[PDB]
């Protein structure tokens, strides 16, 4: 019984930051890898990264450097920071558990220009 | 990055029906291949891991097989509940990679 | 049990070891070789309380829960017991996790001073793969 939850803006303008955070119940943040994947309307599914125990993080090279993702072990949390937002950012963004056992639900993000 | 390319695209099931999709990957990735279950406005959930290896209340009738390349879903019998796009997923190198996938429905 | 060289060597490669995460088979070899000598049942307490199980001497104060060890993250998700079978599943699926964190097989001393540097392919020489 994990239950992850995504939360944060679903509608922004071009050039600004995408901030999303995904909150755990039911396991420790601090104790398991986490990840973000997304889906563009109408499309499949891309990786975004994950960071592991040690804090490392791994990004995918798709998005340029333009990703961070961070820790908050105080609030059992971790969140997605996404810089210099366009149209091919719009998409529902996942948290997962790094094995794949368990998903948010997902929230879209819309970057109207 | 390894490319996952899923086949068919679409795949047409009658209830009761086998179902065979596939998933290649551009070069060798061992087992490291996840199968994954997405159905309208829902996250995907995984239904097979690291190429055959079950998960505690996914149905019997999802069976994974295949190494190296070239790997295979099969439903043995699908059922109405299943139609859904299947997604397979590589973790043999960063950055993970997800095949197209393979909307199944209904005939 | 007491793996044979080849005879692991083709294990972990059904596994999905070779060049998993940039490592090629002789490195996930060489590591067994130096942590257990490719003894599943390997067990040793380290200082700290922990203990290292398996053929890949994974510890207790991170990986796996052994019930005693006070620290305990189990970031495997599974007991000790797990990775002292002669089944190797269990030990591989908590390597992969393990080796997907920022030190990769740094994880592992023996390979750190044994295996790293040298010519870890010489462990799957002469095996049918």
């Amino acid at each position: 019984q994990v239950q992850l939850q995504e939360s944060g803006p679903g509608l922004m303008k071009p050039s600004e930051t995408l901030s999303l955070t995904c909150s755990v119940s039911g396991d420790s943040i601090r104790s398991d890898y986490w990840s973000w994947i997304r889906q563009p309307p109408g499309k499949g599914l891309e990786y975004i990264g994950y960071v592991s125990y040690s804090g490392s993080t791994y990004y995918n090279p798709s998005l340029k450097s333009r990703v961070t993702i961070s820790v908050d072990t105080s609030k059992n949390r971790f969140s997605l920071k996404l810089n210099s937002v366009t149209a091919a950012d719009t998409a529902v963004y996942y948290c997962a558990r790094w094995d794949g056992d368990y998903w948010g639900q997902g929230i879209l993000v819309t970057v109207s220009s | 990055e390894i490319v996952m390319t899923q086949s068919p695209a679409t795949l047409s099931v009658s209830p009761g029906e086998r179902a065979t999709l596939s998933c290649r990957a551009s070069q060798s990735i061992g087992n490291n291949l996840h199968w994954y279950q997405q159905k309208p406005g829902q996250a995907p959930r995984l239904l097979i891991y690291y190429a055959s290896q079950s998960i505690s209340g996914i149905p019997a009738r999802f069976s994974g097989s295949g190494s190296g390349t070239e790997f295979t879903l099969t439903i043995s019998s699908l059922q109405s509940e299943d139609f859904a796009v299947y997604y397979c997923q590589q973790s043999n190198s960063w950055p993970y990679t997800f095949g197209g996938g393979t909307k199944v429905e209904i005939k | 049990k007491v793996f044979g060289r080849c005879e692991l060597a083709a294990a972990m490669k059904r596994h999905g070891l070779d060049n998993y995460r940039g490592y090629s088979l002789g490195n996930w070899v060489c590591a067994a070789k130096f942590e257990s000598n490719f003894n599943t049942q390997a067990t040793n307490r380290n200082t700290d309380g922990s203990t290292d199980y398996g053929i890949l001497q994974i510890n207790s104060r991170w990986w796996c829960n052994d019930g005693r060890t006070p620290g305990s993250r189990n970031l495997c998700n599974i007991p000790c017991s797990a990775l002292l079978s002669s089944d190797i599943t269990a030990s591989v699926n908590c390597a992969k996790k393990i080796v997907s964190d920022g030190n990769g097989m740094n994880a592992w001393v023996a390979w750190r001073n044994r295996c790293k540097g040298t010519d870890v392919q010489a462990w799957i020489r002469g095996c049918r793969l």
